[PDB]
């Protein structure tokens, strides 16, 4: 959908020869495509929705113990067996006491003892598994045309203008052709099944809060767990402890609710929203290959507007190097093209900054029509000239940063994307694939070993291992092993710092 | 066992992100402050065993890290 | 009280010509004192009682959060500075959220947001300290007279017969002398305040359960704590989580509880009984000195009996090397002393085995009377002979043990006692001398350094460090350094194995 | 009782200066005590009788499964947890099967299944423990006198003649004196508690046959075993086999009765007699110390016989070097002493061979009486001369063998006794000498390590180890290790060949 | 932070005595089972910078203990 | 698991006295008869595995005993 007010924004240039573009389209991020002649596209994945989740295990984090009975025997006879052990829901643990003539036994030594405790679980942290055949990515596609600032985001008005259409990408419908009134039709051939790895994530519910935990972590919890639709609990001796072996009566006390321990254990879990068996989370990615073959700019171009232009909202930087401004057209000339450009100086009127909005025009024929325009001025001092002649609204603008700084920032963002996506990052912004295919293959080969050797290790441990590798490689003898150790240590340090810890 | 950083690509924060820089170090620092007498023990063990200065420093820090977080 | 049926029992023999003997008097470890001619004395510290405790902190394991309100500011327009920050009982945290024209702001960027939440704590885990003057011990002393096995452990019949009394030791009453029927007056002059150090222990009340935790550990807890009788919670952001910075809204959630985390954190805490502000713990120790100058025998005037002794209860082994048997006197000759002794064989009948119950005597003049007798047979086969002539009754006993095995077991028990008690262990069963004082001084001067170096180290860490020290010492070139490292590693390994984990 | 026609009968000659000797009283191995002047008596313990046994573990060997039911779960759905698992006596085991579209599941793969079968035990082998106090050895003492051959074996006649008497030796009365009509009193000082190591033996009952098995073996069996008075079985999966995992149903069949397997497993188990909870085994040894201080002669007042003696039955050898003959008296001169001796030659008439039945006589005054006389002639030709003059009746005997052969035979017998007893064999015939004491001490020291090192090896394995030790010793370099290995290997094969297998 | 073994003499058991041999080892063993591929990393790191075989073993075991219990 | 010879002094015969010389040999002899081809393997391995002549014989007999009685 619209990229306005999005923290993460990336721009992909569209080659004239290339007809299709491959992009990750990661969640909570907006990808804007700036083609040469075709109108600019910006696609944002809203959320991932799943349905019909099935239980796997029901961990208990709060136990109740009552009705304690104790049976003891003389030291010589075997271990005592309490009559309540036959009944289930009774946690029974044997033990040993000391018996004497005062206690009633005929011999001294380590007498046996057995106790029972009615075990009842109040609430359980049920876990659920997401089937890959149920996830439904929701993807929005937008074309920058004539949009009001208040309407730039209202889906009803945009779909009324046939500019923005939301479609749900599912394994049963991996390809959707988005139809637009005049810009043509844009087709996406996204692959939903490979996007979210539903085979390595559960949905753990702790009361009202829901999470998204890993396969291995949820199966290694040290809590009394039961199979779905099963009354009998397993491993009940964790929440229940026996204080001291007492021959007359042993006291059984249950530990407090482990709800806080679970929340502290969910350090890296991704909270989700669960309601009416409808999962709705936003994190994740879907590798889409957007085909811009049928996407065309409008053939008809209107004449330049002649009436005075007023800034409804002054030009404000979005932080991505693009300037968003809103123009209110005082006159009523019907559809006309706004004469807006970004120039280095008033001497030379040749535009220097590419326009994100494709041919901004005043679609409405009514007076005081508002049109939102986005520009990408060049670095340094610049002028945003709106209109021409005696009515031009000259507005100075200074854009911080330089080309080298932008290059370094883009390299850092690409490195972060590669670290946060693995091999799929080589498929971002790829049109040819002549060199990205071998790059993707070698990245898969390296990543398999990297996840095998290191896997789920904390950032501090990764940083320490990287520092150790650097220290032992700077003193290494052979150049090849030294270079390999230096590269591995650099990767570990980058991953440790990428967490921003 | 903590969950650790998720393998999913999350632009937002996880369940606990403020304590991301403390959950793995507060226990160690509190243990070190509790009994600072061990600090010299690891230092001398590393210094008197390492054949090189870097090796000795590595052993010292390794022991000083092993002690608080048992196993 | 009676050492019968006790997990740990200690036998010490008083030195000839020594009026007093010093003993550490471990909790739940009944100690038996045998002298050359004084009646057998067994002293057991039943429990420790403390009253009028005072609070130190109030940690919170359960918190309730409501009245969540937030204020947001435009990007680059300063921080929100919510008005509730000065309002107490309101937890506020400042975050950054992206703001755009869609959210109603004028500019673009990370706009600061401050969310304040009402922090109300439902349940507090109050901690208390023990006043050194209010802690009073409870020591029970017993003299091994003649009592029935059924009445041997019953206190009412013993206090009626003046064979056992309960007296309390307090800082202002260190020396208490207890009078008995005819055995004399046993003087117990001990230091109560120097026995159990209350300057390093706290009483923590988590709901209903109570514990005795360290002062250093209790002050390092990461929980919202307040001073007693105050509602100002400090460091209270641990139990409250701010979900996600959203425009003009930020829902906050608190962790459900922390009882489970606390109970799991109380690994080695010592549970105690707390009721009506009257602490009652059965553990601890109390360095004690008992003066037996006024202790004297009873019934030495009576001669030997001239009737048949029948074993009403078959002899049983206590497991500490002493046999317990019950004798029935068939005749009616009034008070008389039983001529029972342990001999190596029937042909020699030389008394070789010491007798714990010194000078047994039939108390009542009834025709049928039952007397309990405890003996310490020598290693190997032995006979328990009662009288001479055709009226004697013999019993065979074959205890399983050896002199070397006894020495090894005694050395192991002494090492465990030294590890558990520390410096005060050198005063156990010591009547004085230069050896004990020098040993105690050396043990103190070494244990201070040992505790400073290894204060909170776990058994596993201690074992690993001991193994590393041994491996370093075996490779050490210097003899003295190698010996010192070997000794330190052996001590560490023994201490680690003493935990038996 | 009497020892006529009994194998493993070891004669013992007491020292003339001493009056008491120590015996071992093997199981069904009588020992005859030959004193210098006192009448010769033989004591043989008949059986070891115990009572009041207590259950320890009730093993099962006859399973019976029924009511088999199964529950199948689809893949990626969870475990099955058959509802009958809540009830006890229902063995359940979870398995994995193959699921498909035809099986009714949605997504096919590796499913889950569990099966519940009602496990009932029909026949249970119950083990019992023998209390050391309850065992009461039965010892019979017989004094050789005027006994007819027919009446020699009859116990009622000996009671009437007041020669033999049965007394029970128990730990409650280890020393018991025997009553004789005219031979005085015999006092024995046996040690029953140390005789049979009842701590390491059980009484296993399999059907109607009872066996005395080791402690370690009985606790290491692999069968469904339950604690005494406990309905809940434990480790039930041994006797139940789940054959075919099928989604529709799973076949559960119980294995056959393990009664034969136990009998095949009881290789060296000692069968015993059980009736009314009274164990009765004839094996075992009871160390004793028999005192003949009050043992005196009978018949010395009688004069010599006058009539002629006719051999009623021909003399017969016993196999131990003694001759048993029966003499018939023709006259009637009242109780008279039989003149009978063994002479090397008839020209000397000097008794050379001692007589086992000391002081033979004819108690009855009937005209014809039968008297059984047992002699111990020397090696070679010997003449049994009765009377003198014309009434002398002669008989020739040839004791085949030699002194050296008898020396080797008794050395081998002593070696077998040492192997079958251990240290108690050094108490056989000892009078408390210093040599025997140190021998027993060193034997105990060596045997502790010998049993600890070689605990439960079979006879063939012992032989193989001994052969290997011999081969290594004969090729060893150092003399000490060579001789040690030679001695150990010799002991090993002596033990291996002792069982005669 | 765990309480640890109390310095008070207590012949009986503490609050948690059954888990005395598991509290310090369950996390390490579960982490080692979780990602067994790290085991060879410690071995090769010890063999690389280890001057002595005993030193190599010490470094390997120290790394295998540091990695599960972070810091 | 067989019970083995009892430590109690017994001049009588045990439960299975006849089979005392066969229980430990019948299985081995049946196996070696049923599988005569292993004998050459055992002797070859014994000859190769040792240098001394006696060591070779010991190896051969030990392997020939091991094979029928697994583990
Ligand atoms: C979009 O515009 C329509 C018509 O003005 C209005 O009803 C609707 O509420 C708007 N959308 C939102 C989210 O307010
Ligand atoms: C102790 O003795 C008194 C009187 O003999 C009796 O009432 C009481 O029940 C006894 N208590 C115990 C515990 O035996
Ligand atoms: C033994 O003597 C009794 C007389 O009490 C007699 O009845 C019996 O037949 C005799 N023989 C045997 C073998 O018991």
């Amino acid at each position: 959908f619209n990229c306005l007010g999005m923290s993460s924004r990336d721009f992909i240039e569209g080659a004239s020869g290339a007809t299709w573009v491959d992009l990750v389209l990661e969640g909570d991020s907006c990808i804007t495509i700036m083609a040469a002649d075709k109108p600019t596209l910006d696609i944002r994945m809203m959320n991932i929705e799943a349905t019909n989740l099935a239980l796997v295990r029901n961990y208990c984090y709060a136990a109740t113990v009552s009705d304690v009975s104790t049976v003891s025997n003389c030291p010589t006879t075997g271990e005592s067996h309490n009559t309540k052990r036959a009944d289930h829901n009774y946690l029974c643990k044997r033990g040993v006491t000391d018996r004497g003539w005062g206690n009633g036994c005929g011999l001294f030594g380590k007498g046996s003892i057995d106790t029972c405790a009615k075990f009842t679980c109040s609430n359980s942290a049920a876990g659920r598994l997401i089937l890959p055949e149920d996830i439904k990515y929701e993807v929005g596609v937008f074309v920058h045309g004539s949009t009001d600032s208040t309407s730039h985001g209202n889906y009803s008005t945009q779909i009324g203008a046939n500019q923005a259409v939301r479609f749900t990408i599912s394994p049963n419908a991996p390809a959707i052709t988005a139809k637009m009134g005049d810009y043509g039709e844009v087709t996406v051939e996204c692959e939903p099944r490979s996007g979210l790895n539903t085979e390595a994530y559960y949905v753990m519910t702790i009361g009202t809060k829901h999470f998204l935990v890993h396969r291995e972590w949820f199966n290694d919890l040290l809590l009394p767990w039961t199979s779905p639709a099963s009354t009998e609990w397993r491993n009940r001796e964790i929440l229940v402890e026996f204080e001291e072996p007492h021959a007359t009566k042993q006291s059984v006390v249950a530990l407090g609710s482990q709800e806080g321990a679970l929340h502290q254990a969910l350090a890296g879990a991704i909270p989700v929203e669960f309601s009416s068996s409808t999962l709705k989370l936003t994190s994740g990615h879907l590798k889409c290959r957007v085909k811009m073959e049928k996407l065309k700019l409008k053939g008809t171009t209107y004449g330049m507007c002649t009436e005075k232009f007023t800034f409804s909202k002054n030009p404000a930087d979005t932080g991505h190097g693009t300037v968003v401004l809103e123009l209110q057209y005082t006159g009523s000339d019907g559809p006309c093209k706004i004469p807006i450009s970004s120039v280095a100086s008033l001497n030379d009127m040749t535009p220097v900054g590419r326009m994100v909005t494709a041919n901004p025009y005043v679609a409405s024929s009514t007076a005081n029509a508002k049109v939102l325009v986005e520009i990408e001025p060049p670095f340094g001092d610049s002028y945003i000239v709106v209109g021409r002649g005696d009515k031009q609204i000259n507005h100075h603008w200074h854009k911080e940063g330089s080309s080298i700084g932008k290059a370094f920032s883009t390299t850092l963002k690409g490195a972060q994307r590669l670290a946060a996506l693995g091999d799929t990052a080589w498929d971002f912004g790829s049109v040819g694939g002549v060199f990205n295919s071998i790059g993707k293959a070698v990245h898969q080969v390296f990543g398999g070993a990297f996840r095998t050797l290191f896997g789920g290790m904390s950032w501090i441990s990764q940083g320490l291992l990287g520092a150790l590798l650097l220290w032992m490689g700077v003193n290494a003898r052979d150049k090849s092993i030294a270079l390999a150790f230096l590269a591995t240590g650099g990767v570990l340090l980058f991953l440790a710092t990428n967490v921003h810890a | 066992q903590t969950h650790g950083e998720s393998t999913l690509v999350n632009k937002k924060d996880a369940w606990l992100d403020s304590t991301k820089a403390t959950r793995y170090l507060t226990k160690t620092e509190n243990w070190i402050i509790r009994n600072p007498g061990y600090a010299l023990v690891a230092v001398v063990l590393g210094w008197m065993l390492g054949s090189n200065t870097g090796q000795k420093v590595i052993f010292t820090v390794l022991l000083l890290l092993v002690a608080p977080a048992y196993s």
